[PDB]
RNA sequence: GGCGACACACGUGCUACAAUGCCCACUACAAAGCGAUGCCACCCGGCAACGGGGAGCUAAUCGCAAAAAGGUGGGCCCAGUUCGGAUUGGGGUCUGCAACCCGACCCCAUGAAGCCGGAAUCGCUAGUAAUCGCGGAUCAGCCAUGCCGCGGUGAAUACG
RNA sequence: CGCCUCCUAAAAGGUAACGGAGGCGCCCAAAGGUCCCCUCAGGCGGGACGGAAAUCCGCCGGAGAGCGCAAGGGUAGAAGG
């Protein structure tokens, strides 16, 4: 490249609950961000915290236990 | 030169699985990416030239490379312009720099998208180049949010040496890009 | 306020009781 | 709301006309004056001519309307705009 | 540290800060912090990272948040659409759904005031 | 089924636009009324509306019932911000063949417009104005913010 | 009423009519000299605010772009950027 207003791009580190991406090679080393996808959380791995659906289990099957009108 | 895990992930897992899939005889017709490009279409920067001073370095913080501005090609009076009027700026990233930008892209930049339920998979040009654009820029970890005052996204380009998009869809899945199946 | 169904001042203006104004002083 | 102390489907006049249309075949549209009634779950895929005040409107019971009653699917008031 | 998506509250008193999140009210923010046992009187700027990730492990898993909660509610309106219910056509017309006499003042859901001819002038 | 329809216009009211203010905990002090084909003391379950048991009361001896403003202490730092509560989703409790058009509430989220009101216009001369709650009538229940009453704190001003 | 361009103009040139149809009385210290580099308009897909084209990819595109201004000749193996 060329000497001037150009970042040196030093090897860095990023911390989260997901883990420490050791390499990551970016400017402003030892940065803090909220999450890291594709490690363990963030749906690619099929988490489904709430499994939101209310058309069958309380609207079609097991219906006599309570009333209706949606999910 | 600089040891990159994404190119290590390429050369160890992604590279040999594709030879098994399509039966590439030689080591070269296998899909390979070189020269990814980022375009920031600042159409709202037609009036101001000081706002680009506060946007070129902020795109440079996530790439590690200074971007170049692009001038207006012609003139259309429905938009405020002239033959000059620096509107957008575009930077291209290559070997050892394009790899590290993608590593921060798939894992740290991409999850910040609210309600992200996969990428649009039929966004291929037909040759093998998967384009996509983003509307927010603070998704990158280099932005601390306490230095941003203007909200502006970007259009990162894409590249491959694949003749068809069917060859690139696999490499775009084995490297880790989340799609809508 | 007096019309806010989730406060002491709103329950007394309405006349109903609940979590934000129990039947116990 | 009944608040679960008592069960749903208060009217006993139209269930006598629909509880055998499941065992016996011959799917037939039936007219009614029971707007106050609740919808029936075991009779999806049929039609009912619910009275709105002057004309019995036919309504296809689909898989989504197993929750609401019969009067919401029978408007007693029409508007069609007021720009005329 | 961002807790609920990206747009989160920060700077001065966690107890009423969390309320700014759609899907998080005054009661469930009091129902979710004592179970984490965090002092409601602390300012959000000075916290240890252990509880800000422990709080980012307890509210976004127990229930839906701003983005995904809007997706169900907007589709709940669409689910109550294309069936012909009174609740469905009342939204498509953009008028209030629970009674609320539309002859007089109902400008909250209808919108701004419009003016028509208005006879006898 | 409609009298409650709504692209509109007007009158009467209610709650607000906040810091001589809002929220939370504790602590006081009234008058007038009503209630054994009812008011419900007191426990138990539910975050709650309420439900199950169940004592007393033809009632200046029982119940509605808690009065609120006020007082003590803490939080908020004046930002459409725990001001403000509309609108909408879900879940529910009672009354009642029976609550979608047409109820009343309870809970969890919404938490919008409004930051002091153009031209005009109203009420009041001493415990009134302002502000704060309570009861009754009809009524199974109720859209009652209405109406009829009751008390608490308590101004200013009137040359003419 | 003078000048430029096309036609009439009959294949060198030239050629008239109150014949057909347009422009000019300027502009530029960069729009000039030299050296170096670069290739257009369009069409098709793809891509946040982006619409018939604001900036960007990837093919196709030897001239229809452009060459300050009318028109003609000419031009990318550039006089264009
Ligand atoms: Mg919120
Ligand atoms: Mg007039
Ligand atoms: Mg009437
Ligand atoms: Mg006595
Ligand atoms: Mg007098
Ligand atoms: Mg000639
Ligand atoms: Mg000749
Ligand atoms: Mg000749
Ligand atoms: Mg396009």
């Amino acid at each position: 490249m060329k000497e001037g207003i150009h970042p040196k791009l030093v090897p860095a580190r990023i911390i989260c609950g997901c883990g420490n991406v050791i390499e990551t090679y970016s400017t402003k080393p030892e940065i803090y961000v909220e999450v890291c996808s594709k490690c363990h959380p963030f749906y690619t791995g099929q988490q489904r915290f709430v499994d939101t659906e209310g058309r069958v289990e309380r609207f079609q099957r097991r219906y006599g236990d309570s009333y209706r009108k949606g999910r | 030169p600089l040891d990159v895990a994404l190119k290590r992930k390429y050369y160890e897992e992604v590279r040999p699985e594709l030879i098994r899939r399509f039966g590439y005889q030689n080591v070269w017709e296998v899909p390979r990416l070189e020269k990814v490009v980022i375009n920031q279409g600042l159409g709202e920067a037609k009036e101001d030239a000081r706002i680009l001073e506060k946007a070129a370095q902020e795109l440079a913080l996530i790439t590690g490379q200074k971007p170049a501005v692009t001038r207006a090609k012609k003139s259309i009076s429905n938009f405020k312009l002239r033959k000059g009027m620096p509107i957008g700026l575009r930077v291209t990233l290559r070997r050892d720099r394009m790899w590290i930008f993608l590593e921060k892209l798939l894992n740290v930049a991409l999850p910040r998208i609210r309600d992200f339920r996969g990428l649009n998979p039929n966004s291929f040009d037909g040759r093998g180049n998967y384009n996509l654009g983003l509307r927010e820029q603070l998704i990158f970890p280099e932005i601390t949010y306490d230095m941003v005052d203007a909200l502006r996204g970007m259009d990162i380009a894409v590249v491959t040496t694949a003749e068809t998009d069917e060859e690139a869809r696999a490499l775009l899945e084995l490297l880790g890009f989340p799609f809508r199946k | 306020g007096k019309g806010d169904r989730r406060t002491r001042r709103g329950k007394i203006w309405r006349g109903t009781y609940g979590k934000y104004r129990p039947r116990k002083k | 709301p009944r608040s679960l102390k008592k069960g749903v489907f208060v009217d006993d006049h139209l269930l006598e006309k629909v509880l055998e249309l499941n065992a016996k075949g011959e799917k037939r549209l039936i007219k009614t004056w029971s707007r106050r009634s609740t919808i029936v779950p075991e009779m999806v895929g049929h039609t009912i001519a619910v009275y709105n005040g002057k004309q019995h409107v036919p309504v296809y019971i689909t898989e989504n309307m197993v929750g609401h009653k019969l009067g919401e699917f029978a408007p007693t008031r029409t508007y069609r705009g007021h720009g005329k | 540290a961002r807790i609920a998506g990206v747009e989160i509250p920060r700077n001065k008193r966690v107890d009423v800060a969390l309320t700014y999140i759609y899907g998080i009210g005054k009661a469930r923010a009091k129902e979710a912090l004592e179970k984490t046992g965090i002092n409601p009187a602390t300012r959000v700027k000075d916290l240890t990272e252990a509880e800000v990730v422990r709080l980012r492990e307890y509210v976004e898993n127990t229930w839906k948040l701003e983005g995904e909660l809007r997706a169900e509610v907007a589709a709940n309106i669409k689910r109550l659409m294309d069936i012909g219910c009174y609740r469905g056509l009342r939204h498509r017309r953009g008028l209030p759904v629970r009674g609320q006499r539309t002859r007089t003042n109902a400008r909250t859901r209808k919108g701004p005031r419009k003016t028509v001819a208005g006879k006898k002038k």
